[PDB]
């Protein structure tokens, strides 16, 4: 459902378990190369609590699958991602996404 | 015809009791009439 | 309840209250005269544009221009527009100054005359800006609908009208004989339509509300101040019977015939019988009330300051009349033969006669029977 | 009061006075503008409005009498008693139902009867203008367009083929000539104009927009786009009509498409009577022949009526987005 | 924008000149007290003091001390010279703020001068421009009545309920934020969430002032006049969102006297509207009307006869035919609604009596329009064919007994034809003239009463209040039957009448005493002794007739207890 | 940029981020509720702290310290990959 491309290796030792916060710079990008998300344009790293289910459940996923400084492509298929419904007028009703997930900091 | 006007010849006019406040009324529910004061009306041609 | 238990911030708005009501609004401005001449100056234009004889529209006439669109402007009804009943105000005030003055020994002629000139140089401010046809078209707009713009506009039309100026009389009868609208006077009869009269009624409903005692939320009030619900749009018909009067004025022969007969336009309005219909309504509102205080010897306050308004607003629409009539124009006056004018003087005779000799029996009823002698010396 | 509908044109039967002022008693024949009849007393319905090749001088003739006494009008007085000149007949009143003028019906049977009903008087009120050459256009141009409604229904279903339709020809140019009239006629005041001028041109605009409207042209240059529009395209409208007829088929299609669109705009009522038709104009969205000028109807209707919003649904949008794809 | 920051400078600080001078106000007039009081044996004058400065209205003693904006009128007022100089101090600085007193020095000169040369300089063609412009000359030439127009809005709160205010507000915002959205659902259940949160707000009852400057409830009438206007056609939109219409402005008329005023302003749409508002299950426009009119006698002879007349012309149609959504329902075909003419005949009740007084100016309409129109009446009551009061209740009776009728239930109609009669019977005992009108002899009170007893004779009044009453019975192990108390009689159907027994055709006689004593008085009585035993005690058919003999019977035998020697 | 695009972006930044905003507190704009705070006592109609003419001077409008109340803006930073959520409204 969710695999983890590394575009480039970081540290290797501490990844997220459960209870922190993970700090990202993600940038989501849809099924046709279109993107529809980016974090550094808005210029601010998405900071949300891990496991406490704010971000589509494929995103939680490939989190918690990295480590620290460590760039990866999250593939968050429909299935674990929006999948059905979509995003209204963001993401098409049952599509792939795809993310290049930059795990920058942990507090 | 307006509240106020003079009461020409001819015009129908309806003929309400001041006690009774009762419209001037033919019955006609029997095959010989009546007039009566009632709470509906009824057109009366004021002829002198 | 004394102040000193009284919250803090219900005392503070209880003073916002009292200082709105007896500090700043009795204190009095006047900015319509200077913010009516500053619109009216054009500046240094004169020296700008030297080569063009025909100049921009001053900030006032610009301003006049903008009312009349919007008063042109296709519409299903005329809607409530604070800008223009205020600017009506300032530029009645503006216009109406010199009329209002703004023991005593008489008025030499030179100074009567200069006092005249400057209500016409005021009117004149106005009336070659196109307010004299924004009137008529804010009154054909109106469509016949009572409120503050045909409020403010008929007020705006008696300060530019005071006096009965030919200039203004004819700007009029040219605008309306040009658009050959039916609409102003259309407007105009559903205007003395809607007028009141006095409510007998409204009268004993009120006097038992008054009798009543009541209590108000905040506080505590032994009777809440309210307007009279008996002759109501006083100053309103008031108002109209003047404006009238002021487009007759000067025995003008084309206005005094144009209200009777409206010969380019489809639709004639007889506004000349329509003030009789109106007065003979007041003559039958004024002999019922006389006829329910004719038991009561002694007339109640109430009553007499009743009698009063409706009294003036009698006064006014005879002073409408003999305007209709003044001069020697034979369609007006035969109109009025073969109304029922007659009839209506009929019962004011009738109820001045009777008011005569009953306000004569009561020594405190002396003003009231002299403001009726005024009444039946009009 | 304010219709064609109730437009009558007054002749005298004697041509030499046609035009002077008629007198009383005199027989003169009563027609309607909008319709072309004429004022007629036939046995089996009283008082109707029969053809001009039925109206006869024994059945249209109608002179005004001064008063129901038995043995020069003007308007604003001389209410005149209208009978019949061939009979002593009078126009007079057929008392409805009381069901009927419960429901709502005003409107009351004319008969020819010696009722002598005081109200039997009739008040003359002369058209305007506008009024009397806008009815007489609608007259003229709602018999050449059930015409061609005609015309078109003749050959429906019938393959000409070998030969022309054997019915009479399409009247195309006056067809064509009188759509290019009517968008004339209806074409919106200029905004040049001063803003007086403007809006009494735009009222003059808004009643003769309303008239043609009530009179029925709009649902008839509807029917004229309906009858066109079974054939999807240019050969197929001649293999039916011919190919003589064919060249101007586009033409006489977006003609009738800016006439619709010159007929709505402006006009809430005439938008809001398409408020049926917003499906008929979203499934018409796709025809190539005047794709634009269906656009506008659609356009004109949407930016008038704000009911239509309120019954746009997702095929509807679908549709308007197919139009971009 | 900047003018708009200026004219708040303006309030804000009037407000803070209000708490700094309120406070010395407060503090010198309780000092001048206490001292009048430290005063023993107080003269006439210090008397007058006395009832000015205290037993007085605190608006009609803060102007007293206001009061010295003249100086001819400055030695009436009791207030200290250097105290009342503060106040005069702020009003020349208020004066100096609004301007009244080369290069502009100020706003208001720039934008003055600013507008002048524009139009001066160049024919301006765009008219919002032009409005804009002249706008602003005219409130920077008067921004002080812009001050008389913006006071009515500025109302000063303690600084505790800052937090409520603050929900309110937001509240508010989002009521006014769905005005320029079209109504759906979402829309719909979010304004039922913001009506609830300014209900249960504290600040909604403590300052009713508040939401009165705020015009909270003429943005709730407009959302309502948008739901009604849409729901005239076929069924009303959304039902539950007109329920917390009036939820609202039922209350809010209901929270202070000079509400139920503004909302009686608004009375005429209500009436209008009632028709479609009618057949909800929730409150209505006419409940808003009901509430706008209920125990306000200032209103209520401010009540007018063309309003009257509506409630009297819709009433008769409800009872010239028979409720829609009955019949689409299923209910048996009858031409008669009487739900419909219920509530109306409801309102009427509270139109015409108020405060334990009936109107007479309202009665004598009310009854005026009843009777030029007998269609009001129903069946019943009619011209012929109208059978009586007896035969209508007890065939309504038969009606309620079968499934065949009664059965097409939420509205039973065999408990609708007694509703509506006694509705009808309480009107017209209720509109009945008064004692002392008639010991007067008033000639319109002793026809009015001629009307009423012509209506409504003794004989129909007597006989139904002697018709049998089913009562809770105990059958088989202990399983009472409760009668169904919504769907069969009940005897606030019989207090109704017995209203009007005792306003016209009241006791006059000790032989009629004792004939209404024995004829469905004495079995009522007993009927609720046998009723007192403990099964039966808490049932709802007890407390009904015990409320109904308290309310209705004893009464009228404590005021005819004189009638009662020699029997 | 082309001008039309400069003035398209423009008001789609205005309408898609500040426009509901603006609106509720334009609507906040009509009434003035003050509360009974000690900054709204210090509020001062002429500059306290210049005296005199200097006082008289108008202070600019705006810079003043106002109290009167007003809903505070609230918005929601947007995001579209948090998990999807009768629901509350959306901020802007």
């Amino acid at each position: 459902g969710v695999e983890i491309e590394t575009i480039s290796p970081g540290d290797g030792r501490t990844f997220p378990k459960k209870g922190q916060t993970c700090v990202v710079h993600y940038t989501g990008m849809l099924q046709n190369g279109k993107k529809f998300d980016s974090s550094r344009d808005r210029n601010k790293p998405f900071k949300f609590r891990i496991g406490k289910q704010e971000v589509i459940k494929g995103f939680e996923e490939g989190a918690a699958q990295m480590s620290l400084g460590q760039r990866a492509k999250l593939t968050c298929t429909p299935d674990v991602a929006y999948g059905a419904t979509g995003h209204p007028g963001v993401i098409p009703p049952n599509a792939t996404l795809i993310f290049d997930v930059e795990l920058l900091n942990l507090e | 015809r307006s509240e106020g006007e003079k009461v020409r010849v001819g015009d129908d006019l309806i003929l309400v009791s001041v006690s009774s406040e009762r419209y001037l009324h033919l019955s006609t529910a029997s095959g010989e009439l009546q007039v009566d004061a009632s709470f509906m009306q009824t057109l009366w041609n004021m002829n002198p | 309840t004394p102040l000193y238990n009284l919250p803090t911030h219900r005392a503070c708005n209880m003073f916002l209250e009292s200082y709105k009501a007896a500090w700043i609004l009795t204190e009095d401005h006047s900015f319509e005269d200077r913010m009516i001449d500053d619109l009216s100056k054009a500046g240094e234009q004169e020296e700008e544009e030297e080569e063009v004889e025909e100049k921009k529209p001053d900030p006032l006439h610009q301003l006049v221009l903008h009312f009349s669109r919007t008063a042109l402007t296709e519409k299903s009804k005329l809607d409530e527009d604070y800008l223009y009943m205020a600017y009506a105000d300032i530029m009645a005030k503006s216009c109406h100054l010199e009329e209002g003055g703004e023991e005593e020994v008489e008025v030499s002629f030179e100074e009567k005359e200069m006092e005249k000139q400057r209500l016409l140089y005021q009117q004149s401010r106005l009336h070659t800006r196109g307010a004299a046809e924004m009137v008529l078209q804010m009154i054909s707009a109106c469509k016949g609908e009572t409120g503050a713009m045909v409020s403010s506009t008929l007020k705006l039309g008696i300060s530019i009208l005071n006096g009965g100026n030919a200039e203004v009389q004819q700007k009029m009868l040219d605008y309306l004989k040009d658009k050959k609208e039916v609409g102003f006077f259309q407007s105009i009869q559903a205007l003395m339509q809607t007028c009141s009269v006095l409510d007998l009624n409204a009268f004993e409903r009120q006097n038992k509300a008054e009798g009543l005692g009541m209590v108000n939320e905040d506080g505590t009030v032994i009777n809440r101040q309210n307007g009279e619900k008996v002759m109501a749009d006083d100053e309103f018909t008031q108002d109209l019977f003047r404006f009238l009067q002021l487009l007759c004025e000067g025995h003008n022969n084309d206005f005094q015939n144009y209200l009777r007969t409206q010969t380019g336009n489809t639709t004639t309005i007889n506004i000349i019988i329509c003030t009789v219909d109106y007065l003979l309504r007041l003559q039958e509102s004024i002999s019922d009330f006389y006829w329910y205080y004719s038991g009561k010897d002694v007339i109640e306050e109430q009553g007499k300051r009743n009698f009063s308004k409706a009294m003036s607003v009698a006064k006014q629409v005879f002073n409408s009349l003999t305007e209709y009539i003044q001069g020697p124009c034979t369609g007006n006056q035969q109109s009025l033969a073969h109304s029922r004018l007659w009839d209506a003087v009929v019962g004011f005779l009738h109820v001045f006669a009777h008011m005569m000799m009953k306000l004569a029996q009561d020594s405190s009823q002396i003003e009231l029977l002299k403001e009726l002698l005024d009444l039946q010396k009009d | 009061c304010t219709h064609a509908r109730s437009l009558w044109r007054l002749e005298p039967l004697r041509i030499s006075w046609s035009g002077s002022h008629l007198r009383w008693g005199q027989p003169l024949r009563i027609r309607h503008v909008t319709t072309g009849r004429y004022l007629a007393l036939t046995e089996d319905q009283g008082l109707v409005v029969v053809d001009a090749c039925k109206a006869h001088t024994k059945a249209t003739s109608f002179c005004f009498r001064v008063s129901k006494e038995k043995l020069e009008i003007k308007y604003g007085e001389s209410l005149c008693f209208v009978q019949h000149v061939a009979s002593g007949l009078w126009l007079t009143y057929a008392a409805p139902d009381p069901k009927a003028l419960r429901l709502g019906v005003l409107k009351k049977k004319a008969i020819l009867h010696q009722e002598g009903h005081m109200d039997d008087a009739l008040f003359l009120t002369r058209c305007q203008q506008e009024e009397s050459q806008a009815a007489r256009m609608i007259h003229s141009t709602a018999g050449l367009y059930n015409q061609f409604i005609k015309g078109l229904d003749s050959f429906s279903g019938k393959p000409r083929g070998s030969g022309p339709p054997a019915g009479p020809a399409l009247p195309i140019e006056a067809v064509i000539l009188s759509l290019q009239d009517l968008i004339g006629y209806f074409e919106p005041p200029s905004e040049e104009l001063q803003h007086e001028e403007k809006q009494s041109k735009l009222r003059s605009l808004r009643n003769r927009q309303s008239l043609f409207q009530e009179e029925g042209m709009l649902s008839l240059v509807l029917n004229c786009i309906d009858r066109l529009n079974v054939y999807t395209t240019a050969a197929h409208f001649a293999e039916y009509a011919g190919e003589e007829a064919a060249e101007s088929w586009k033409e006489i299609v977006n003609l009738l498409y800016e006439l619709l669109a010159s007929l709505i705009r402006g006009n809430r009522a005439n938008c809001a009577l398409f408020s049926t038709n917003l499906d008929w104009v979203v499934s018409k969205l796709d025809r190539l022949e005047a794709s634009s000028g269906i656009l506008e109807v659609l356009y004109c209707v949407l930016i008038e009526s704000p009911e239509v919003l309120n019954i746009i649904q997702e095929n509807h949008i679908k549709s308007i987005i197919s139009l971009l794809d | 924008y900047f003018c708009d920051q200026e004219l708040q400078h303006r309030v804000e600080s009037l407000a803070a000149f209000a708490e700094r001078y309120v406070d010395k106000l407060q503090a010198n007039q309780r000092s001048r007290y206490a001292l009048l009081m430290r005063a023993f044996t107080m003269s006439a004058a210090e008397t007058a003091r006395r009832t000015r400065e205290f037993r007085s209205p605190p608006q009609e003693q803060i102007n007293m001390l206001l009061h010295f904006k003249d100086e001819a009128d400055e030695e009436d007022c009791p207030l200290p010279e250097d105290i009342r100089q503060d106040l005069q101090d702020f009003h020349q600085d208020l004066l100096a703020h609004c301007g009244i007193q080369k290069k502009p020095q100020s706003l208001q000169e720039l934008v003055s001068h600013m507008v002048v040369r524009w139009a001066q300089e160049d024919y301006v063609q765009s008219p919002e421009l032009v409005r804009a412009m002249f706008s602003l000359l005219h409130r920077q030439y008067d921004g002080l009545g812009e001050l008389l127009r913006a006071l009515p809005r500025a109302y000063t709160i303690s600084p505790s309920s800052v937090e409520d205010t603050m929900s309110l507000l937001e509240c508010l915002g989002q009521i006014r934020s769905l005005l320029i959205v079209q109504m759906g659902p979402q829309e719909e259940n979010l304004m039922i969430q913001s009506i609830g949160n300014i209900m249960n707000n504290k600040v909604f009852y403590q300052h009713p002032n508040l939401m009165r400057a705020l015009g909270m409830h003429e943005t709730v009438m407009e959302v309502m006049v948008n739901v009604l206007g849409g729901g005239e056609t076929k069924e009303i939109r959304f039902p539950k969102m007109v329920t917390s219409c009036c939820r609202f402005l039922c209350y809010f008329c209901r929270i202070s006297r000079q509400n139920q005023r503004s909302m009686f302003d608004h009375l005429s749409y209500l009436l209008e509207n009632s028709g479609i508002g009618l057949g909800m299950q929730g409150s209505t426009p006419l409940d808003v009307a009901a509430a706008s009119v209920i125990d306000n006698n200032e209103l209520a002879l401010a009540l007018q006869e063309q309003d009257l007349e509506k409630v009297v012309s819709y009433l008769a149609g409800c009872g010239l035919q028979s409720c829609p959504m009955l019949l689409a329902k299923g209910y048996p075909d009858i031409g008669w609604n009487p739900c419909g003419g219920e509530r109306y005949l409801d309102f009427l009740r509270f139109a015409v009596f108020v405060n334990g007084e009936s109107v007479e100016e309202n009665a004598n309409v009310v009854v005026r329009l009843l009777i030029r129109k007998p269609e009001c009446f129903g069946p019943a009551l009619r011209g012929e064919g109208g059978s009586g009061l007896l035969a209508a209740i007890e065939e309504a009776i038969r009606i309620s007994e079968d499934p065949a009728r009664d059965g097409p239930n939420r509205v039973h109609l065999g408990h609708a034809i007694m509703s509506f009669y006694a509705a009808l019977i309480d009107l017209l005992g209720r509109c009945a003239p008064e004692m002392h009108l008639i010991q007067a002899g008033k000639g319109e009170a002793l026809r009015i009463r001629a009307i009423l007893r012509s209506l409504v004779p003794l004989d129909d009044l007597v006989g139904i209040i002697s018709l049998p009453l089913q009562i809770p019975t105990l059958g088989k192990d202990g399983a009472l039957v409760q009668p169904k108390m919504s769907a069969s009689f009940v005897p606030d159907h019989k207090a109704s009448m017995v209203l009007f027994l005792d306003r016209v055709y009241g006791i006059e006689n000790q032989d009629f005493l004792l004939h209404v004593l024995d004829v469905g008085f004495l079995p009522d009585m007993r009927a609720a002794a046998s009723l007192d035993t403990a099964t039966f005690s808490t049932t709802e058919m007890a407390l009904a007739l015990n409320r109904y003999l308290c309310l209705a019977v004893l009464p009228l035998i404590t005021k005819c207890a004189p009638l009662f020697a020699g029997t | 940029l082309p001008g039309p695009l400069r003035a398209g972006y423009y008001d789609l930044l205005i309408s898609i981020h500040l426009e509901s905003a603006c609106r509720s507190r334009r609507s906040m704009l009509s009434e003035y509720i003050v509360p009974l705070t000690p900054e709204t006592r210090a509020i001062t109609l002429f500059p306290p702290g210049r005296k005199g003419g200097n006082a008289r001077r108008h202070g600019l409008p705006g810079v003043g310290v106002t109290t009167s109340l007003r809903p505070p803006h609230h918005f929601s930073p947007p995001c579209f990959v948090a998990a999807l959520p009768e629901a509350p409204a959306r901020l802007s």
